[PDB]
């Protein structure tokens, strides 16, 4: 009886459908909200804002944070929605990106995206730090994280790593908040404006001005982290913005 | 080219049997002797070789995000898409063997009801909507992972006839014991896991 | 009260029956990943089995597989909602698996063999008490792995690391496959000694 | 608005899904139905829609094949020849099937689902059945919890069967109580002992039980039966009371079952050695049957004794019987071992177990144990018991006939 | 006490035979038993396992004097228990230390470890035979012997306890015991460690005993730099082949000697208990492998230019080799399969040498992953013979 | 012919003179019961009866028209039976010359006799049992029939006789027994030798056929898998050239020929040579005053494959054609296992014994060992020479897997086809006992 199949997988099938079609399109906003939400979080972490509670960290972001979009090309602000804009889309579409070379992959990433997302933190009208987000590959995973540096462009505020799979204990440790508050004070570029953010091996001399110790036991994680800053301090990452922003 | 680094990804550095935990009632189940253990696997690699490549091309047409309309989205609809597909293909597959193929069918299809609705073949489908697939890739990966699938259920059959000179202890004799072999094999397959 | 606690130790879904292994071995390395997954399990098994009781006398035969896991699709993706909507973060973490209870082997064991043939409210009963013993495992499991894995409960301090000035060398073991695998071997091997009815033959 | 595309789309993969699966059955499965021959007779060709088991399409027509546990799986009384078709034997039934018995093609009928044409040999016996519904002429208490069944064949002549058989009776649901039993007052008193008459049986549903025959064929007119009254254990009162003997235990004169043909393999060897019987509770109905069948029916000169296990003198019952065929013919001897003779019984004969009473006595000093054929049926303590001591005296399982009724 | 009768019952066989006769045919039997078999492989690892304690000290103090020295090196000495007791039985710990004072003061870090692992794993191998009354085995002799000399020198005892733990109880005990496995048991406890802290069995700190010492080891310096990184920074000195062939190099107590570890290996193999074809078998793998990489070439990494010699002095190749490939119960049961399985063995650990920057070394990994397939192999191997029988042999 | 490489000769001292002499007087005579495979006797005769030579004694439940007949006229003077009434042996006193005679035949005749007739006299004498089946070492059936018929014309067992001596002497009844079962066989008829020349008949259907090497190149088994493999479908017979010569003999003269030639040797006994005797002579009263003084253990048959002769089995078997007597080895050595043997034999290097080419050694009973776990260390593939996988087929009878024993070969291989690897076992595993039970279940499951 076909006839009563039909009916029953129609009928079954309708109110299925209107359940699931309804659940997702009515909590879709909740949804991106709770990951628009995630990732402030760990911006204003870095920036130095502490916010607890979900109302919190929407309210000081939107008062004390501004995405702004950028061209790694020309090191110059471009206009768009940089609240709104996966990066990481970016990278993977041709559309944006650049099949980097060999010699230019210092830090491993396949492509990098044209257009890239600052953060700049407001303070009273006037920007006080810009958080640059960095990426680069790891011993098993790709690392993603915050750099933020002064409005100098010189001086780092602070680094968090905010993604990444090393091994804990040897390799997560990028996200102990030792190592981390260890950045705080640190030079990206010397006084000929080149990279000069050294992670040493068997730890740094102390009072340094552009040397953080290593890992230990984790080389290989550590010279993923030594790889990620000489490509986005160099003339192929945030180079160019980030000698702007040295000029005002 | 990147086809081959992708096939010898999904056979050994990417396991589903062991680096996943995908399909393991059915791989704990059958692989108490190598010669249907074999059976199965096979089954698992056409399944995976047919379903993988054919939600790949309704994902891309239909599910994928702003595709179809500027603007829709139904992407909620995944779920029941790859687990409807994988169940009508494997049922077909299993009537078209038994009418034209009977040797095919008692060789392959005979597993094939136990491929329905499995969780390596569904969990397969998942990774290659968070990964980026092209078809000819998805056919690889599809392939591939069966391939490694069935690696780990033969690997754990050839342990298990190996074992029927062992004096395990009552308590653990049957599952409990073939649970700690599991551990053992997968103590063994993480010796790619830094592979790129 | 009797039945709805029979499959934790007498038929528990993993320990006797092999069924949700993949979950079990894959969402245990916290308590927070295995209590969601669990409480998700539950809520799956009891309404999937019992809207598949109210139209059992009317399913087509023919074509029952696909009518069923369309009940199951429909409630997992549902949950799947409700999990981003709420516990982003927990949401994250279990990746794929929130998608694969969908064949998750408990879910459609109940659903094939007791939901089908079966008043409503039993098996709904039927489903909340599978659920539990599921559960029991996967917090077994997860007790021990985020316990000597991370020194942590709940995401709480329990063991004060040594990286955290603490004295615990964790075990990184705890963190990866293998350890699932001698957990649950280990468990089984514990429930067949206080239980000596379930050893094979 | 997405929700009118989520909820066309979701449809709109479901009917293609099924249209698909649906579409495919058509053409692909065959939906022919199927032809079953028995024996190669173009008449007993059974013609049944595929589906279902095979135990199912054969009861409906005119062979019966035995099924102890009515399709449970675990009897193996439905075990047939199939020539071809079926598949290959399930890993099941080699629990019940040796090895070299597959290759015979002996399946499990029950276990065998029918999906395509295939070819049976079913035996004679398994064809030659048929359904009667005799009419209880007798119910007395042989014993304690034992009756004697006497049948009333129904269209005369009488059940075609060899010494040794067994009838598969069926009954409906009835509730039958324990109070509607009728006792003589010898036996009744032992009753009130335990005051059993509380108990009250509910047969829900009907069901099948089997019951040997105690009557050698040359005893035309009734089928004589021997019934054991089945209740819950001493021990552990919480299982439900005896059904069918119950139910049976509960018919008087004028009632009527089915017994659905003879059936039974419980069959002596036609050979020059000697015979032994061990018979207990109700396996004395074959031992009966056999020892009226070798002295009468074949005349045989062969030695043979009996050796019934029991409790009191009250539990002996057909004393009578074998005391007239021991003094009839001198060949056959009988002698019973009391377990624990009450203080009225002044046993002053052979006491204890016939597991030992009967190697102190005969077999310990008997000159080949060997040569002898030991047809044994009794309680399960008296099987496990006396297998110990035969296999002590190397004796071979080719010669030992256990018939337990449980 | 009944429990403890039957371990009297094993120390009884051990001091003397027992005085067993046969109960059938056959009524001789070969000389040989487990037992003598236990103790050659036992004794074969002497060589290595001297050597060791001698070049692990000397490597301590080589690094000690290149770091401290005067009363700061006084200092050290006096901080660490390993040092001073050294100096209290009469070594000294200068740069002019003899081959005494550098093979007592490796004593003090081998003897700990083994006497822990000896202890902590033999309990297990008791309680398991004595709850299911059986009789012990002599089969933990080798294995405990075998993995104290597989584990850095300064390994904690806890840690030391825990992997003996583990092999013992997850990868033998609860298949039965010795003969009734498949997976090595030594290597399983080391794979435990090698996982479950990585820390304490990797890096720059754990391979030689000098305290406040941090130096990299043959295998990684090549992968970090090729043939030229190879450097003794405690001695200034480059590695040669004969350095790393002699054992002059950092690493675990009992691998560095490949010249040490082959004479033991060679008598084994004479005296049958070793199998050669699975020797054989990994020396093919390793060569073929090596010199497909030289063949092909790298601009990135070192490692592919690394040829065959230098793979079997570096690492644990040569004792993983010799005394853990070789195991008879893990390894294929038929002739065949043996080269097969050595085959596998001698890939696997080039390639996981070479390609999987995780892990600097694979000869564990390599031969655990093995044992997985060892009885594949042999599947293979018995379905040909059992077409030939099926076909009468061609008769 | 055939060259066999992979076998072990086992040097134990005392080897036979190789020449023939007369042998003690016997006074009794018995039949071993329990070493026919699968046979549950059904008794013709009770203690005190007066027996003639080729009267039935018992016959076969399971294998009907089989009779054991008596090797010796005389009276029964005992029915040992053991463990739940198993038979062990029905012992003879030797008394008179009593004989049951039967046809007799001219030489010529004997090829061309019928197959029936052939079959007759030889069940009828009680000598069809000299033939035993492969697969399961069992007496063929009456009705069955078999296309290759192996004659074991060389014995490489250690401290056996040499079959040319033996046989030089039976010329004319070693080729009459050819000649028969030329005739009783479908097929061919298998005669392996060591390369020395025997009578040869004249049939075409009997093939001679040469084997080389150590010990099992001797073994019916090893001929038959290089020569005719056995399965469940194809069957062969086996009989040894002693047999043959009684066959020749009861052809020609009508009566049962009862007379053996055995080799007397082992390290303990004083002058090891070949002695004439009977058949089922008693082992006490053949050795008796020539074994030097201690504990020692008499076995029927070689110290590989033998039966251990005490009590009820203390007489000559029937397919035994060698008495090997050796001391029983029950002296606890102090770290005995970790000395330097240069006494010690092994088929592994691991002694110091094996430097010593040419050595005898004076074994005993001792295990030389513990029973543990087999831990293969390739001493199975050193002494097996059969196209087989030895440890994986050793462990399939260790674990009682029946199927996959079947599988790897367990029904071409009898008891003495595994002795070598009992020899060598590490683990002290006893395999002849564990094969005949495997066999065992796949005959009854059959
Ligand atoms: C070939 C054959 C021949 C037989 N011949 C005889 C014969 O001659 N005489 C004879 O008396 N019996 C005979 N039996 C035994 C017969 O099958 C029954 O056991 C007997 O007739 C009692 O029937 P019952 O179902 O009422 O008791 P059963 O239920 O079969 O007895 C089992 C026990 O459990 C109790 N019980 C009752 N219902 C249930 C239930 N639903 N679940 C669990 N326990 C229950 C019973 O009271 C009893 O104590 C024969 C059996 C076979 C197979
Ligand atoms: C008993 C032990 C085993 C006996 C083995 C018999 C010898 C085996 C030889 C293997 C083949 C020759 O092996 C040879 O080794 C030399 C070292 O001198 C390597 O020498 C060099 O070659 C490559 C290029 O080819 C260079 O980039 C690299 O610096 C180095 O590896 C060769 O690349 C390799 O081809
Ligand atoms: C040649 C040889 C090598 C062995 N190698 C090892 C080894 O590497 N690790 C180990 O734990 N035991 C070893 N053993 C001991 C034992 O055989 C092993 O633990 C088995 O796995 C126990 O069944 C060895 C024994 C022999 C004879
Ligand atoms: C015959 O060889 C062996 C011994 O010699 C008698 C041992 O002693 C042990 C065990 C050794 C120790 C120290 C265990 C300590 C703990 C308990 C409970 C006894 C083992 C495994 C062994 O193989
Ligand atoms: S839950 Fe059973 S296969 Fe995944
Ligand atoms: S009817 Fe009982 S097993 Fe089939
Ligand atoms: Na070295
Ligand atoms: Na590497």
């Amino acid at each position: 009886s076909i006839k009563k199949t039909l009916f029953v997988v129609i009928a079954l099938s309708l109110v299925c459908s209107i359940i699931v079609s309804a659940a997702a399109v009515g909590l879709r906003d909740k949804q991106k909200e709770n990951a628009a939400l995630d990732k402030q979080s760990k911006i204003l972490q870095v920036a130095g804002i502490e916010a607890k509670g979900s109302k919190q960290i929407v309210e000081l972001f939107n008062k004390s944070i501004e995405p702004r979009l950028v061209d790694f090309n020309t090191g110059d602000f471009v206009e768009g929605d940089a609240a709104n804009y996966d990066q990481r889309k970016a990278a993977k579409e041709a559309s944006e990106s650049i099949k980097l070379t060999a010699e230019q992959d210092k830090a491993k990433i396949q492509r990098r995206a044209n257009v890239g997302v600052v953060y700049l933190v407001k303070d009273g009208d006037k920007t006080s730090k810009v958080i640059l987000p960095v990426h680069g590959n790891g011993l098993w995973s790709m690392m993603y994280a915050f750099v933020a540096v002064e409005t100098d462009g010189n001086t780092v505020s602070g680094l968090t790593y905010y993604e990444q799979g090393e091994t804990p204990g040897l390799g997560g440790e990028v996200e102990n908040p030792a190592w981390r508050a260890q950045w705080v004070g640190k030079k990206l570029f010397d006084e000929n404006h080149k990279p000069a953010i050294k992670i040493v091996k068997g730890g740094a001399p102390q009072g340094s001005e552009h040397g953080v110790d290593g890992l230990s036991g984790a080389t290989l994680t550590s010279n993923g982290v030594q790889n990620t800053f000489d490509f986005w301090l160099g003339d192929m990452g945030f180079g160019p913005f980030l000698t702007k922003v040295r000029d005002g | 080219e990147h086809y081959i680094s992708l096939l010898v990804k999904s056979i050994f550095i990417e396991n589903m049997a062991l680096s996943f935990f995908l399909g393991m009632c059915t791989f704990l189940a059958v692989s108490k002797k190598v010669k249907t253990s074999f059976g199965l696997g096979i089954a698992v690699i056409v399944v995976l070789t047919i379903s993988v490549p054919v939600n790949n091309l309704v994902y891309n047409l239909v599910l994928k995000p702003d595709a179809l309309v500027e603007g829709v989205d139904l992407s909620f609809l995944n779920f029941i898409t790859f687990i409807g597909v994988i169940a009508a293909l494997v049922q077909i597959l299993e009537m078209i063997l038994d009418r034209f193929f009977p040797p095919l069918y008692n060789a392959l299809g005979i597993f094939l009801p136990l491929i329905t609705v499995n969780c390596a073949i569904f969990g397969g489908v998942s990774f290659m909507v968070q990964r980026d697939y092209s078809f000819a890739e998805s056919v690889v990966y599809g392939f591939g992972s069966g391939v490694g699938w069935m690696l780990a259920i033969v690997a754990l059959a050839g342990i298990r006839e190996k074992m029927k000179y062992s004096d395990v202890p009552p308590g653990l004799r049957g599952l409990g014991i073939t649970f700690i072999t599991a551990g053992l094999m997968a103590l063994g397959f993480m010796s790619f896991s830094g592979v790129q | 009260k009797k039945s709805v606690l029979a499959p934790v130790l007498d038929n528990n879904p993993i320990a006797l029956q092999v069924l949700g292994v993949c979950s079990a071995l894959a969402v245990t390395t916290k308590l927070e990943t295995a209590f969601v997954m669990t409480l998700a399990v539950m809520f799956v098994t009891a309404l999937s089995n019992f809207f598949v009781s109210l139209i059992r006398n009317h399913i087509p035969n023919s074509v029952r597989i696909i009518v069923q896991m369309a009940i199951i699709a429909s409630l997992v993706i549902v949950v799947d909602q409700i999990l981003k909507a709420y516990l982003y973060d927990i949401s994250k973490q279990l990746s794929v698996f929130v998608g694969l209870i969908i064949t998750n082997c408990i879910v459609m064991g109940r659903a094939e063999a007791f939901a089908m043939k079966s008043e409503p409210i039993p098996s709904f009963i039927d489903g909340i008490g599978n659920g539990l013993g599921y559960g029991f495992v996967l917090m077994t499991v997860g007790f021990f792995r985020e316990l000597l894995g991370s020194g942590k409960l709940f995401g709480l301090e329990v063991l004060p690391l040594i990286s955290n000035g603490g004295w615990y060398q964790p075990n990184g073991l705890m963190l990866l496959a293998p350890s699932a695998f001698f957990l649950i071997g280990f468990m089984i091997w514990a429930i067949r000694t206080f239980k000596p009815e379930q050893v094979e033959a | 608005s997405t929700i009118i595309f989520g909820v066309v789309m979701f449809t709109l993969i479901i009917l293609a899904l099924v249209l698909v699966i649906l579409f495919a059955k058509s053409k692909l499965v065959p939906t022919g139905d199927i032809t079953i021959s028995i024996n190669g007779d173009p008449e007993k060709a059974i013609v049944t829609q595929p589906g279902g088991k095979l135990l199912t399409a054969l009861a409906g027509a005119g062979v019966f094949v035995s099924s102890a546990c009515g399709g449970g799986g675990s009897c193996g009384q439905c075990r047939v020849k199939i020539k071809s078709g079926g598949g290959d034997i399930l890993p099941t039934e080699l629990d019940h099937i040796s090895k070299g018995e597959a290759r015979e093609g002996e399946r499990l009928a029950c276990q065998v689902a029918v999906k395509a044409d295939m070819d049976l040999e079913l035996p004679e016996e398994i064809f030659g059945v048929k359904k009667w519904e005799c009419t209880v002429i007798s119910n007395d208490n042989k014993a304690t919890f034992i009756k004697e069944l006497k049948l009333a064949i129904p269209d005369g002549e009488s059940v075609p069967f060899r010494a040794g058989g067994y009838i598969q009776i069926e009954a409906p649901a009835h509730h039958v109580k324990y109070a509607d039993f009728d006792v003589p007052e010898k036996y009744r008193g032992d009753w009130d002992k335990f005051n059993l008459f509380r108990y009250e049986s509910k047969v829900d549903e009907p069901i099948i039980r089997a019951y040997s025959m105690a009557n050698y064929p040359e005893e035309f007119g009734i089928i004589m039966l021997n019934v054991r009254i089945a209740t819950p254990p001493p021990n552990n009162p919480n299982v439900p009371p005896g059904q069918m003997s119950s139910y049976i235990w509960s018919l008087k004169a004028g009632d009527k079952c089915t017994i659905s043909g003879p059936f039974g393999e419980f069959f002596a060897k036609d050979t020059d050695a000697e015979m032994v019987f061990i018979g207990g509770g109700a396996g004395m109905a074959p031992m009966r049957s056999h020892i009226f069948d070798q002295l009468k029916r074949l005349k045989s000169k062969r030695k043979m004794s009996y050796w019934y296990g029991a409790r009191s003198k009250r539990e002996m019952f057909y004393v009578e019987d074998f005391d007239g065929l021991a003094a009839e013919n001198d060949n056959f001897v009988w002698h019973c071992a009391l377990s624990d003779p009450q203080p009225e019984d002044n046993w002053t004969g052979y006491t204890g177990f016939i597991h030992n009473v009967l190697y102190e006595n005969y077999l310990k000093d008997h000159e080949a144990p060997e040569d002898c054929e030991y047809y044994m049926c009794g309680p399960p303590m008296m099987n496990a018991a006396v297998i110990n001591m035969l296999k002590n005296l190397g004796v071979e399982e080719e010669n030992i006939l256990l018939d337990d009724f449980g | 006490h009944e429990k403890w009768f039957a371990l009297y019952e094993a120390a009884a066989t051990l001091f003397y035979t027992p005085g067993l006769v046969t109960k059938r045919s056959s009524h001789v039997r070969d000389s040989v038993d487990l037992k003598r078999i236990m103790i050659m492989v036992w004794l074969a690892v002497f060589p290595a396992m001297f050597w060791g304690m001698y070049n692990a000290g000397g490597q301590a103090i080589a690094a000690l004097n290149h770091l401290y020295s005067g009363d700061q090196l006084a200092a050290i000495v006096a901080g660490n228990w390993h040092y001073w007791l050294t100096e209290m039985l009469g070594g000294t710990m200068s740069s002019d230390a003899g081959w005494g004072s550098k093979m007592l003061l490796g004593a003090t870090y081998f003897l700990p470890i083994y006497a822990t692992v000896f202890i902590v794993g033999g309990f297990w191998e008791v309680l398991f035979c004595m709850v299911r009354k059986h009789e012990v085995n002599e089969g933990f002799f080798v294995t405990s012997i075998l993995f104290a000399l597989i584990v850095p020198p300064t390994l904690p005892l806890w840690q030391a306890a825990l992997g003996i733990t583990f092999g013992v109880v997850v990868a033998k005990e609860v298949f039965g015991g010795t003969g009734r496995n498949f997976l090595n048991p030594a290597l399983a406890g080391r794979a435990f460690l090698f996982f479950a802290y990585p820390a304490q069995i990797s890096g720059d700190l754990v391979w030689t005993a000098a305290d406040g010492y941090s130096g990299a080891t043959a295998l990684s310096q090549w992968a970090q730099g090729g043939a030229g990184a190879l450097i003794n920074n405690a001695t200034g000195q480059t590695i040669t082949w004969m350095d790393a062939f002699i054992g002059n190099i950092p690493g675990s107590i009992g691998e560095v000697s490949t010249l040490a570890l082959m004479i033991g290996a060679a008598f084994i193999v004479y005296m049958g208990i070793a199998s050669w074809r699975i020797i054989g078998g990994v020396m093919i793998g390793m060569i073929l492998l090596s010199t497909l990489f030289n063949v092909i070439g790298s601009d990135t990494n070192a490692m592919f230019n690394m040829p065959w010699h230098w793979h079997l002095v570096l690492g644990g190749f040569a004792f993983g080799m010799f005394f853990m490939a070789t195991d008879p119960v893990s390894a294929s049961f038929t002739n065949s399969g043996k080269w097969a399985y050595g085959i596998l063995i001698g890939v696997m650990c080039v390639l996981i040498r070479v390609v999987n920057p995780a892990y600097p070394e694979g000869m564990m990994l390599a031969i655990l992953f093995a044992n997985l397939f060892a009885p594949l192999f042999d599947h293979v191997v018995v379905e040909r013979n059992i077409k030939r029988r099926l076909a009468r042999y061609g008769k | 012919m055939i060259t066999i490489k992979k076998g072990l000769d086992l040097p134990i001292a005392g080897t036979p003179s190789q020449v023939i002499s007369d042998g003690k007087a016997i006074k009794k005579v018995a039949l071993l019961g329990e070493e026919y495979v699968g046979m549950r006797p059904t008794m013709h005769v009770r203690v005190g009866d007066e027996v003639k030579k080729a009267q039935i004694l018992f016959e076969d439940k399971k294998n009907p028209g089989v009779k054991f007949t008596s090797p010796v006229s005389g009276k029964v003077v005992e029915i040992n039976r053991g463990a739940k009434r198993v038979l062990q042996s029905v012992v003879i006193e030797v008394a008179g010359d009593d004989q049951v005679t039967f046809d007799k035949f001219e030489a010529n005749q004997l090829a061309s006799l019928n197959r029936d007739a052939i079959k007759t006299q030889l069940v009828e004498s009680g000598l069809w049992t000299a033939f035993r089946t492969r697969p399961f070492s069992k007496v063929p059936a009456i009705d069955s029939t078999s296309e290759a018929i192996f004659v074991t014309a060389m014995d490489t067992n250690p401290l056996a006789a040499e079959p040319t001596v033996v046989i030089n002497e039976q010329s004319e009844a070693f080729v009459a027994g050819l000649d028969v079962l030329s005739a009783l066989t479908t097929g061919k008829v298998y005669v392996c030798k060591k390369g020395t020349s025997l009578p040869r008949s004249q049939q075409p259907n009997v093939e001679e056929h040469v084997f080389d090497g150590p010990h099992p190149a001797g073994l019916a088994g090893t001929h038959m898998h290089f020569l005719y493999p056995v399965s469940a479908d194809h069957v062969a017979w086996s009989i040894n050239y002693q047999d043959v010569i009684a066959v020749g003999q009861l052809f020609l003269t009508g009566e049962l020929y009862t007379q053996r030639v055995v080799s007397l040797a082992g390290p303990v006994v004083n002058k090891p040579r070949l002695v004439r005797t009977v058949m089922g002579a008693s082992l006490e009263q053949l050795v008796d005053s020539e074994i030097m003084p201690g504990e020692v253990r008499i076995i029927s048959g070689s110290v590989l494959s033998g039966t251990k002769a005490t009590g009820p089995h203390a007489y000559l078997g029937r397919y035994h054609l060698q008495v090997s007597v050796l001391r029983e080895g029950r002296d606890k050595e102090l770290f005995g296992w970790a000395m330097p043997g240069k006494n010690k034999f092994s088929v592994t290097r691991s002694f110091l014994g094996h430097l010593f080419k040419g050595q005898v050694y004076n074994m005993t009973t001792t295990t030389n060992g513990s029973d543990r776990s087999m831990v293969p260390i390739g001493n199975y593939e050193k002494v097996m020479p059969l196209d087989m996988e030895p440890t994986l087929l050793l462990r399939d009878l260790c674990a009682g897997d029946s199927d996959s024993a079947v599988r790897l070969g367990a029904l071409e291989l009898d008891e003495e086809d595994l002795a070598l690897c009992t020899f060598v076992c590490p683990g002290k595993y006893e395999y002849g006992q564990l094969l005949r039970e495997c066999l065992d279940k796949i005959e009854k499951e059959g």
